[PDB]
């Protein structure tokens, strides 16, 4: 088994500390509730789209709040 | 009989050392845990070091580095700080060819001379038969790691 | 990890990525990754021996080195051309897991943080006329080889495999092809390490070029060695 987000927290990562205080302030949600991330916020966590538009896992932010909302008002919205 | 071929079994070593002993740990010598390559995250060099000091596989972010000679000075950083025979392996990303075209030509090389980096991941995709060749052989790596996201995915890894 | 670099110290701008289900297990912060790659793997040691075990530890099986294995008792062995490489390798480790294990299944030496091909299993590669010799197979600290290829026709001993204090595998490179023709044996050292399986084997790299040069001397001076 590998642990991608289980190891965010430990003190040897280089992520700065108020990043750490949040990432586990953020409550996870169990498998059955998993797909709820397209619509809203689970738990503290949300998926946007990339600039190539494939999906990304992040905590749920202002910052990527305002990301989610700009992907479903803004880039969404074709060219011209 | 998978329940019996792929039974979780134990192993004690000589200094007394309880291990997990997995198809996979019984390459590796180490417990059957890694990290996977995380461009925020497995990009320090000093805790791609940390933790295989710790004795656990870790891959070595390549989405972090945005040359060859970056990613270089990556490697030589953890070099200095893991044990002797110590080993990490690098992850590669698929979707980004201007990443690949500096680790496949680096690697080559940082092998040939002989690193400890003995494995490699191509996350975010799979490679077709004819480029996921040559990565076994030219690339004196122990193993190759591939990770599938899709159904196709896996079947393209078993051909 | 560089708030530091955003405008207002604020966090809450940041993009950073996390799991859905991963976070609801994250919760005590920036223990050591040892503490907790080991609380998971020593959780599974207590969960596997519930189960397999009984709860003794003594029920363990043992491993000089454990690992080293691809998912895929004083005999000889004459090589040809044809034999086969993996059954001779397999031939010449044995069974029992010691340096003799891995000297000819370990396909790495580390040179103080190096990686390069396995030397003892370069030189033994099967050919023709390798005539191999285990003696002492069965307790490891008195086993050792001696393989003899044909010189000039006749069979001399070549190679020397032997353990020596503080387990410390050397393979007594012998030439007898020699000015006074006695042989000449390059001792070569290797650091056996059952602790670290992947790569027990790390050559000594410390004064490896003066014992050397100490057997080039014989083949090419007539003189004493400084
Ligand atoms: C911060 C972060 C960065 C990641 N970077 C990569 C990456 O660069 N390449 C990749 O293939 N996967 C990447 N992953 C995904 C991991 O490879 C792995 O699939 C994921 O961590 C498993 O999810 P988990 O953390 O819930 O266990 C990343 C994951 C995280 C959390």
């Amino acid at each position: 088994f590998l642990f991608g987000s289980r190891v965010m927290i430990a003190k040897e990562v280089k992520t700065s500390p108020d990043a750490k205080k949040c990432i586990a302030a953020c409550t996870g949600v169990p498998d059955d509730k998993w797909e709820q991330t397209y619509k809203k916020p689970t738990g503290g966590i949300v998926t946007v789209r990339s600039e190539m538009g494939e999906p990304i896992h992040k905590i749920a932010t202002r910052g990527v709040m305002l990301w989610k909302e700009f992907d479903e008002t803004i880039f969404n919205l074709p060219k011209n | 009989n998978w329940l019996e071929e792929y039974h979780p079994k134990l192993i004690k070593n000589k200094s007394g050392k309880i291990f997990v002993e997995t198809k996979f740990s019984k390459l590796i010598g180490r417990p059957p845990l890694l990290v996977p390559g995380m461009t925020p995250c497995t990009v320090s060099p000093d805790f791609v070091a940390a933790t295989t000091n710790a004795g656990y596989t870790i891959e070595l972010a390549g989405g972090g580095y945005f040359s060859a000679a970056g990613m270089t000075a990556a490697i030589d950083s953890v070099v200095s700080q893991i044990e002797k025979g110590s080993t990490f392996g690098i992850n590669l990303i698929y979707v980004n060819p201007f990443m690949l075209q500096w680790g496949i030509p680096l690697i080559k090389e940082l092998r040939s001379k002989g690193y400890p980096i003995q494995f490699l991941t191509i996350g975010a995709g799979v490679p077709s038969l004819e480029v996921a060749s040559e990565y076994i052989e030219t690339l004196g790596l122990k193993y190759l790691g591939l990770k599938p996201g899709s159904i196709d995915a896996i079947s393209q890894v078993i051909n | 990890e560089h708030l530091e670099a955003v405008v207002d110290q604020d966090v809450q701008r940041t993009c950073i990525l996390h799991g859905p289900v991963a976070a609801q297990f994250t919760k005590v912060i920036d223990e050591p990754i040892k503490s907790i790659m080991d609380g998971i793997h020593d959780g599974h040691i207590k969960k596997l021996l519930h189960q397999y075990y009984g709860d003794d530890e003594s029920k363990i099986p043992a491993v000089e080195y454990f690992g080293g294995e691809s998912p895929v008792d004083s005999a000889v062995f004459k090589a040809t051309s044809s034999t086969d490489e993996e059954s001779w390798f397999k031939a010449l480790a044995g069974s029992e897991i010691n340096w003799r294990h891995a000297s000819f299944l370990c396909s790495f030496i580390t040179q103080d943080k190096m990686f390069v091909s396995n030397p003892i299993r370069k030189v033994f590669k099967p050919s023709q006329g390798m005539v191999v010799e285990i003696s002492n197979g069965n307790t490891s600290s008195k086993t050792v080889v001696t393989l003899s290829e044909p010189v000039q026709g006749e069979l001399k001993p070549t190679v020397i495999l032997k353990l020596l204090k503080e387990n410390i595998i050397q393979m007594e490179m012998i030439e007898n092809r020699t000015m006074d023709g006695k042989p000449v044996s390059l001792p070569l050292l290797y650091n056996f390490n059952p602790d670290n399986g992947f790569a027990p084997i790390s050559e000594v790299m410390e004064d490896r070029n003066q014992r050397i040069k100490e057997m080039y001397w014989k083949l090419w001076i007539d003189e004493p060695f400084n």
